[PDB]
């Protein structure tokens, strides 16, 4: 014990261009700077839960005693332009 | 000095033979029992069998009697671990241990460096680098530029910036095993918003098993 | 001396994905295999003449005694998705 | 043997002086009038002025009175052409001529080799290759694949296919001068529709003034 808790950082990047050229799309959400190694990423499409093609792990960054996380949401490019920008939810301890 | 050196990482496909080695030096390789311990990712240690360098006296685990064979070469002081008809569940970390100067004959006080053994039905494929454009529509905060490495079978992938420059700010995240067997990681760098593309902000991704040199800016 | 007349080309490529997904767009129409070095390219957007950002020349390809042509229509990517596929008109001798 | 040798190609920027030379040998460099002729790319010949090797008797063109000065060195038998405050319109080919044994004193029967001067003050942009995807939605006829070379200032750009392979079918079209000063060309190849990507169908664009090696397939 003794390590203070830290709020996880939210960094959601929009789908890049070189991945959106052909029929391909991938949403990347970066979560890091959190001590408790327990986090589940949930994706939503305009207040609608979507869990089609999502994977998330909780590895260790370095000796900084904190962990990281990464999630990838793969879908079709037509599905991206059919709605607004997606949102990345952390659900580490509260709504973020 | 007593030390145990093992072979490099071996990555094969199910249904193919594999024979890793682990050489020990610094001691008389005729009286110390050599063994192998399996460690699955996220699981505990699993003992398979032990061997004797003097004569072939092999005592295998009841769950690994005919599933794996162990051999050694006393002439060169090197122990081997041969496999036959590998399966999808055989991917794990394997070590080579030896008894110490004190304790029982199966104490295994010393260990090796570890050999990464992974098996999968997917084949090698060159990664495609996708430059992750920063939040150009919302510059509130700090800019973050990076590239997306995807569609690559081998796990070890080194990513640098400006041929190794920009040490501060870059944070490489480990990849994730997708359903198709291909990994995907992401590396970004925290830069000020007023410094969009200072010199070049160019990605550098290297892939040794495929020999693909991809350099791209963003 | 010259060469008898021929028929020009109507080769028209759609906007490439790598430039379409970015903040750019360029229509490329290839006209070649025509002897008379006189041709004006006119672009239309669903039966509407559009001449915003268009350049066309008539150089010489090789010693085959025939000339070539090239036209580029630069516009915004949102303008491409706002209408149907553009058309390239040659107006060399007739409607083609 | 009489011959005229000039200096090498000089590439500079406007706002900087330039002094090219043209040495003549094989004859008495004291009685033959030496002059310079300007030739713009795609234009005709333009006379600027002449000099006398014996004494300074300079007769310049009425449109090049104070715009350029001409001098020579009788001790080494070498004529010079000095410039001051170059502009963007000074890019042209320059020759050195001399009178022959017969004709008038400004006949200029002999010539040299040619010194190409180019300043062209602009912004050298790196060429961005865009692979022109074929008509995948309508395969009626013959397939045509190529790449779009755009956003590049220097006009000479070489484009090849498969490191110089696929000679038949490739037709390179000259670029067009846009309003922003950057050129843009396109090179395609006529291939059967059933042979989409025979080996790789990869573009190869090289740019010497910027040293950009961009290779991208389609």
């Amino acid at each position: 014990l003794g390590q203070p808790k830290a709020a996880p950082s939210v960094t959601l990047f929009p789908p890049s261009s070189e991945e959106l050229q052909a029929n391909k799309a991938t949403l990347v959400c970066l979560i890091s700077d959190f001590y408790p190694g327990a986090v589940t990423v949930a994706w939503k499409a305009d207040s609608s839960p979507v869990k089609a093609g999502v994977e998330t792990t909780t590895p260790s960054k370095q000796s900084n005693n904190k962990y990281a996380a990464s999630s990838y949401l793969s879908l079709t490019p037509e599905q991206w332009k059919s709605h607004r920008s997606y949102s990345c939810q952390v659900t580490h301890e509260g709504s973020t | 000095q007593m030390q145990l050196v093992q072979s490099g990482a071996e990555v094969k496909k199910p249904g193919e033979s594999l024979k890793i080695s682990c050489k020990g030096s610094g001691y008389t390789f005729s009286y110390y029992w050599i063994g192998w311990v399996r460690q699955m990712p996220g699981k505990g240690l699993e003992w398979m069998g032990i061997i004797y360098p003097g004569d072939s006296d092999t005592r295998y685990s009841p769950s690994f009697q005919g599933q794996v064979t162990i051999s050694a070469d006393k002439s060169i002081s090197t122990a081997y671990l041969h496999w036959s008809s590998l399966k999808a569940s055989d991917t794990a970390m394997y070590y080579c241990a030896r008894q110490g100067d004190l304790g029982d004959w199966i104490l295994l006080g010393y260990w090796g460096q570890g050999t990464l053994v992974t098996v999968s039905s997917a084949s090698t494929k060159g990664p495609s680098v996708f430059p992750l454009a920063p939040s150009s529509k919302s510059t509130s905060g700090t800019a973050a530029l990076g590239c997306l490495v995807k569609d690559y079978f081998p796990e070890p992938v080194t990513v640098s910036w400006n041929s190794g420059a920009l040490t501060s700010g870059v944070h490489t995240f480990p990849a994730v095993l997708q359903s198709s067997g291909l990994y995907s990681l992401s590396s970004v760098v925290t830069v000020p918003s007023s410094s969009l593309g200072t010199q070049t902000y160019i990605c550098n991704v290297n892939h040794k098993p495929s020999n693909t040199k991809v350099d791209k800016k963003v």
